[PDB]
């Protein structure tokens, strides 16, 4: 959800 | 751009003593989905970040029990329970709810120690460097607590902002204190031209200026 | 044990390209984020992008469109950094840091990059020495117009005691200045000679300078 975030 | 705004710019601290350091933005930093991306890191001198607490409030592995964060929504604080030597260098917050992630400027946590007042002298330039064309007039400001200082040059009576470098020490390790370096640089024909050269020191220690000036003609 | 560790310190010229390397070791490389923050000597940190290590896909800050490019080499566990068209202001420690739910947990070591049109050049050392008087007396020495840095003032006097500062040189036109100070009691100069030594190993420049009224 953290716009971050590569894999769910 | 979401702004960060570190209180004190400087804590000075007993080693052993307890400190908190403040951080504010300028908006929530509650993401969408409820988390708080609020983190915070220390840097020593020519090192890299590391981090201490992340999310607000949780310790990163490997952090002493003395870290703590706390705080909500806009407002922030780190906790150090009991200083160390190990402690001091910059503090600073980071947020990543916003894009782009933006960091505070930096608590520097120091020695605490007494007030006091610069030792300032001023210096002319030296015929060596009019030979080349040019003319610095340097004003130190020497062994002064805390680092908190303005200096001011005057030509004349009348201020000069323009070609001003300043230079500051780190905290002495021997004395706790701060020293500055503060350079005028003019022409060789302006320098020349002009008659008086003052620097001005403000410094919590004194309500006036220190000032040092010479006359050229002198 | 998990590590990421960068390329060495960079001096390059205005218009020239450099490129930065990042090696992460210690976790798989593709499942977080890489990020570049730009840290200016004495300015606050500022983000520069990341990279998706898994798709390959740069994200640029507004003030890093342009001249900077992200890019992987997966295999090597390695992230690059390229800047091109290199400008003073481009002067800089860079830094990679790992994105892990939404933070920057583990840092390289940094890259120091400095850009200056300069070729090495020695300094220029002028005595500061007061010019028409209590029981101590401050004199210096102003190092001024080298590149690059590592200059060293080693002081002399007929002190038995003194006190010396030296003060961080600062980077003007592709150029450094830096200052020192000393202090000695005023039974000791001017009746001894105090002179400053100012090395320059990168272009082996030695000026010795005596501190004259």
């Amino acid at each position: 959800a953290h716009w971050m975030d590569q894999h769910f | 751009d979401v702004v960060m705004t570190q209180t004190p710019l400087s804590l000075p601290v007993s080693l052993g003593d307890q400190a908190s350091i403040s951080c504010r933005s300028s908006q929530s930093l509650v993401y969408s989905n409820g988390n708080t991306y609020l983190d915070w890191f220390l840097q020593k001198p020519g090192q890299s970040p590391k981090l201490l607490i992340y999310k607000v409030s949780n310790r990163f592995s490997g952090v002493p029990d003395r870290f703590s964060g706390s705080g909500s929504g806009t407002d922030f604080t780190l906790k150090i329970s009991r200083v160390e030597a190990e402690d001091l260098g910059v503090y600073f917050c980071s947020q990543t709810t916003h894009v782009p992630p933006t960091f505070g400027g930096g608590t520097k946590l120091e020695i605490k120690r007494t007030v006091a007042a610069p030792s300032v002298f001023i210096f002319p330039p030296s015929d060596e460097q009019l030979k080349s064309g040019t003319a610095s007039v340097v004003c130190l400001l020497n062994n002064f607590y805390p680092r908190e200082a303005k200096v001011q040059w005057k030509v004349d009576n009348a201020l000069q902002s323009g070609n001003s470098q300043e230079s500051v020490t780190e905290q002495d390790s021997k004395d706790s204190t701060y020293s500055l370096s503060s350079t005028l640089t003019l022409s060789k024909a302006d320098y020349e031209k002009h008659k008086v050269y003052a620097c001005e020191v403000t410094h919590q220690g004194l309500s006036s200026p220190v000032t040092k000036s010479f006359n050229r003609g002198e | 044990q998990i590590q990421l560790v960068q390329s060495g310190p960079e001096l390059k010229k205005p218009g020239e390209t450099v490129k930065i390397s990042c090696k992460a070791s210690g976790y798989t490389f593709t499942t977080y984020a890489l990020n570049w923050v730009k840290q200016a000597p004495g300015k606050g940190l500022k983000w520069m992008g990341w990279i998706n290590t898994y798709s390959g896909v740069p994200t640029y800050a507004d003030d890093f469109k342009g001249r900077f490019a992200f890019s992987l080499e997966t295999s090597a566990s390695t992230a690059y950094l390229q800047i091109n068209n290199l400008k003073n202001a481009d002067t800089a420690t860079y830094f990679c840091a790992r994105g892990m739910s939404g933070t920057f947990d583990y840092w390289g070591q940094g890259t120091s990059l400095t850009v200056s049109s300069a070729k090495t050049t020695p300094p220029s050392v002028y005595p500061l020495a007061p010019g028409c008087t209590g029981s101590s007396v401050t004199l210096g020495c102003l190092v001024k117009g080298y590149f690059p840095e590592s200059v060293t003032v080693t002081w002399n006097s007929g002190s038995l005691s003194s006190s010396v500062h030296t003060f961080p040189a600062l980077l003007q036109s592709g150029l450094y200045t830096m200052s020192s100070s000393v202090t000695v009691p005023s039974s000791t100069w001017p009746s001894q000679t105090v002179t400053c030594s100012v090395a320059h190993p990168a272009s082996s420049t030695t000026v010795d300078k005596k501190i004259e009224p």
